[PDB]
């Protein structure tokens, strides 16, 4: 994250790193016990990856860190339908072994396509992760997160000469300054409302990292949620 | 109905016959008694911080 702030312990408790060839390579939100939901472009297929819950300090030890392996990974279907544009940019990724909740681990909330789609035009979300704090600088060590507003379509269409389809939204300043970056992939975009966080986004892509003229792309969940329930259903 | 402010329902609104509204919580949420705010069904709720952070306060 770029020009965001340290997050304190617990503050997003359903916020997860995941590590693999690569240390923190992405993020994730804990969906229920045994589920995280993330991007796609972070998890190809084959290589092993760990999930790491209630993660903080990625140098410490709070003694609130769960380790969990990923037995199974689900990309959505149609993520790389088309060659590199990043339509569908989610994955669902189910633990080993059930994650214990508490305090510091807690899933997000997520609402119905309709729902979700309410809470994502109230127009600001927080996004966070353990990224980079600066572009092609260095990754954070403390969680960050970082308050984004919501951009006009259309501002956001001519903003790149890459294609923006209906299944991802931008946010970010005109000014440039503040904005997710590398690394931030599959954390959350949420939305607050009357002190309960809905999964409103997934941190997907971009041009370089707080530019001004450019925003962060994310992955639009409403248009996801059907699927993500689906998937998840707790037996 | 759902029209204003969310027909006053804490987190989602359907509109029902009449005009009236038919207020509703998601997981781990129950529908107060007054039809309309959400409460904790569970020992760890989806989407709310519990850890109240830093250690300073009345309580
Ligand atoms: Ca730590």
């Amino acid at each position: 994250v770029v020009g965001g702030e340290d997050a304190k312990p617990g503050q997003f408790p359903w916020q997860v790193v995941l590590n693999g060839k690569v240390d923190a390579f992405c993020g994730g939100s804990i969906v229920n016990e045994k589920w995280i939901v993330t991007a796609a472009h972070c998890v190809e297929t084959g290589v092993k990856i760990t999930v790491v819950a209630g993660e903080h300090n990625i140098e410490e030890t709070e003694h609130t860190e769960q380790k969990r392996n990923v037995i199974r990974i689900i990309p959505h279907h149609n993520f790389n339908a088309a060659i590199n544009t990043y339509n569908h940019d989610i994955a669902l990724l189910e633990l080993d072994e059930p994650l214990v909740l508490n305090s510091y681990v807690t899933p997000i909330c997520i609402a119905d396509k309709e729902y979700t789609n309410i809470f994502l035009k109230f127009g600001s979300g927080y996004v966070s992760g353990w990224g980079r704090v600066f572009h092609k600088g260095r990754s954070a060590l403390v969680l960050q997160y970082l308050r984004v507003p919501l951009v006009d379509r259309a501002t956001c269409l001519r903003s790149t000469k890459f294609t923006i389809t209906n299944n991802m939204f931008c946010a970010g300043f005109h000014e440039g300054g503040r904005d997710s970056c590398q690394g931030d992939s599959g954390g959350p975009h949420v939305t607050e409302v009357e002190g309960t966080s809905f999964l409103t986004g997934i941190i997907s892509w971009g041009e370089e990292c707080a530019m001004k003229g450019k925003y962060g792309i994310y992955t639009k969940v409403s248009r996801y949620v059907n699927w993500i329930k689906e998937k998840t259903k707790l037996t | 109905t759902c029209n204003i402010k969310n027909g006053r329902c804490e987190q989602f609104c359907k509109n029902s016959a009449d005009n009236k509204v038919v207020c509703s919580c998601t997981e781990g949420y129950r529908l107060a008694e007054n039809q309309k705010s959400c409460e904790p069904a569970v020992p760890f709720p989806c989407g709310r911080v519990s850890v109240s952070q830093t250690s300073k306060l009345t309580r």
